[PDB]
């Protein structure tokens, strides 16, 4: 279960990633 | 100063630490000279004349006490201090002039004898060629280079707005 | 004919160009800054005039050449800087 | 220049387009950057202008050499010792004037999170 856990924590990183450029790109928007 | 527990005191090692010390003056790696200092024990550096020497030279050099640097080679602590001496005297005439560029305006030919320490006057003769002193017919050496000042006649304006930039930056870009 | 750097004529120079003595030199330079063909002033103590501005007059095709040499090298510092500008403060340019 | 209804309209049908949230201090460097546009574009003119002058594309008007020759006359020294003594003077007196604004700003900057720090705190603590 090994791989599992470590591919499912890269997704899980890559998901906070995308996560944190589109609240960026939301607080962006909001001021305006 | 490794296996110094088991190994007793060398009666030549201060004398060969100290001529570690001058070596490291004469080739201007003070910074290793003073990190290497600090290995001994701080009593022989002021008791011990084998290091005194050499930490005493390095305060003469630093502090510009030029004639004192030259008087060193006489009484140094012993023979094997001798060769590196002469590394160090090289480097000090080519100093000593570099101070009177900038110091004094205009010297005598023979006023710089002692200065330069300089034995024959012939010795003046290539030495200044090398250096590209320009002699004058009073027998003075006309200095005259402070004309290349710090050069407040440009302003900087590209680093001074670069500057102002970056405030404007810090001010703005943090959102 | 001399550039603006080297403005500074000498009552010398004048009386020398002008065909006229030194002490009428002084007049000379009223006229011309009176009638206004030139502007600037005059340092009687230094015996020098600084003149800051010419009556514009013809000029010749290989001077014309060289203003628009001077307008290359101008141009060349203008869009030095505006990229300087742009690139430093690419941030927060709108 | 428009009118108040005019500007009302305009600035509703620039909605989306126009960007308001850039500070002041970015409107007046972007102000700066496009007039060292837009005097590069000029510049650019006035030489292309001179190029086909000097090749005979046009005649010399002996108008515009005439406005060109104060133009460059008009280009002030800045390599004087008087000019960089007071342009050197100005940028201190304001220099010292951004200093005590920053100042101010860092120590309200602390307030505030003094204040901020506190509400936390009281927040936490009552619950």
């Amino acid at each position: 279960d090994l791989y599992s856990r470590y591919k499912k924590l890269q997704q899980e990183l890559e998901f906070l990633e995308v996560q944190e450029e589109y609240i960026k790109d939301e607080q962006k928007n909001l001021k305006k | 100063f490794d296996y110094k527990e088991q190994l007793p005191e060398s009666a030549y090692m201060h004398q060969l630490l100290g001529l570690n010390l001058l070596f490291l003056l004469s080739q201007n790696r003070v910074a290793e000279f003073h990190t290497e200092l600090e290995r001994l024990p701080a009593k022989d550096i002021q008791t011990n004349v084998y290091i005194k020497h050499p930490v005493s030279l390095e305060q003469y050099l630093m502090e510009g006490s030029y004639n004192k640097v030259f008087l060193a080679k006489g009484n140094i602590p012993a023979e094997s201090y001798t060769f590196f001496i002469d590394i160090l005297l090289d480097t000090i005439r080519d100093e000593i002039a570099g101070c009177i560029e900038k110091a004094y305006e205009k010297i005598l030919f023979t006023e710089a004898t002692r200065i330069l320490f300089f034995n024959t006057p012939k010795k003046m003769t290539d030495y200044a060629k090398k250096r590209g002193w320009v002699l004058g017919p009073n027998n003075y050496y006309s200095f005259a280079s402070q004309q290349q000042k710090p050069e407040d006649t440009t302003i900087p304006s590209t680093e001074l707005a670069k500057q102002v930039i970056e405030y404007a930056r810090q001010l703005e870009m943090i959102v | 004919t001399r550039p603006a750097n080297h403005r500074q004529l000498t009552f010398e120079e004048i009386a020398k160009s002008a065909k006229i003595t030194v002490n009428e030199v002084e007049l000379l330079v009223m006229k011309a800054l009176s009638v206004g063909l030139v502007k600037g002033s005059i340092d009687e103590v230094d015996k020098r005039v600084h003149m800051t501005w010419v009556q514009p007059r013809v000029l010749d095709l290989q001077q014309i050449k060289g203003m628009k040499d001077r307008l290359e090298f101008w141009c060349t510092d203008v869009k030095s800087m505006e990229m300087l500008v742009e690139h430093q403060a690419h941030d927060i340019l709108t | 220049g428009a009118e108040e209804a005019e500007e009302v309209g305009v600035e509703h049908l620039l909605r989306d387009i126009k960007d308001t949230t850039v500070g002041t201090l970015s409107q007046r460097i972007t102000n700066q950057v496009h007039g060292l546009k837009g005097l590069n574009s000029k510049l650019l003119d006035i030489r292309s202008y001179l190029e086909k002058v000097a090749t005979g594309k046009l005649p010399i008007n002996h108008q515009i050499i005439y406005q060109l020759q104060d133009v460059f006359n008009l280009l002030p020294d800045v390599s004087l010792q008087e000019f960089v003594k007071a342009f050197y003077l100005k940028t201190n007196d304001q220099m010292v004037v951004v200093y005590l604004a920053s100042l101010i700003r860092s120590v309200v900057a602390l307030h505030n999170l003094i204040n901020n720090k506190i509400a936390n705190r009281d927040a936490e603590k009552k619950e």
